[PDB]
């Protein structure tokens, strides 16, 4: 349902980040604000 | 005597959004040119008074908040905004009467491995009041299951860096903020613009 997606997000939005793509994760952090202010 | 803009505006180093600073200035003569010109700014809205109308009044109280967003984020530091920033980190009330201001740091916040110093938080359960300051750590519980205190699946830190590099564009680049908020208590007015009484 929701919360599998959400962890998957948040595990590359890290992962993003520890292999240099810190902008990328910044972009991904913006879509979990989005994806969980949501229905 | 006069008041001390400069240390706000020129401080070596910004709070975090999330833990955002705030000074109170009392009690001094405030030029508020020596404002308008200390950098080039990229936001400059004031909201009830304007700058030069600034000059002429006194107020009891002026309180300066300063923290580090990313540079897209700025717009929502303004009254009636929603989004990240002012969901869960800084707030103004829709009847806000002072002034914001910001301007690019990427000279001085940005690292070249990135600067994870400067922090923000991604989960909360509700908004932000106006004026309210959350530095809380609890881990945040996503779903059905409790979290019992322990980072993990649907289990999550609610703070993250934003680790500022001077190659990123200029909407990830930091930008630091001031926020001027001028108060009107039945009191003596002791913060007055340069061309009163
Ligand atoms: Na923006």
């Amino acid at each position: 349902d929701k919360l599998w997606i959400l962890q998957k997000i948040y595990e590359i939005m890290v992962r993003l980040d520890e292999e240099g793509h810190g902008e990328a994760s910044l972009m991904v952090s913006d879509l979990i604000y989005e994806f969980m202010k949501r229905d | 005597n006069l008041c001390p803009f400069h240390e706000v505006f020129n401080a070596t180093t910004f709070a975090s959004v999330y833990a955002w600073n705030r000074k109170r200035i009392s009690n001094c003569v405030a030029d508020y040119s020596v404002i308008y010109n200390f950098a080039p700014f990229s936001a400059f809205k004031c909201y009830g008074v304007s700058p030069t109308k600034l000059n002429d009044l006194c107020f009891t109280n002026v309180y300066a908040d300063s923290f580090v967003i990313r540079g897209n984020e700025v717009s929502q530091i303004a009254p009636g905004q929603t989004g990240n920033i002012a969901d869960y980190n800084y707030k103004l009330p829709d009847d806000f009467t002072g002034c914001v201001i910001a301007w690019n740091s990427n000279k001085l916040d940005s690292k070249p491995s990135g600067n994870y110093n400067y922090l923000y938080r991604l989960f909360r359960k509700s908004k932000l009041k106006p004026f309210e300051r959350d530095i809380s750590t609890e881990i945040y519980q996503a779903g059905n299951k409790p979290c019992n205190g322990v980072a993990g699946p649907n289990c999550y830190s609610p703070l993250r860096s934003y680790g500022f590099r001077p190659t990123y564009g200029v909407g990830h680049q930091p930008y630091r903020v001031v926020v001027l908020s001028f108060e009107l208590l039945h009191a003596p007015a002791t913060v007055c613009g340069s061309n009163s009484e």
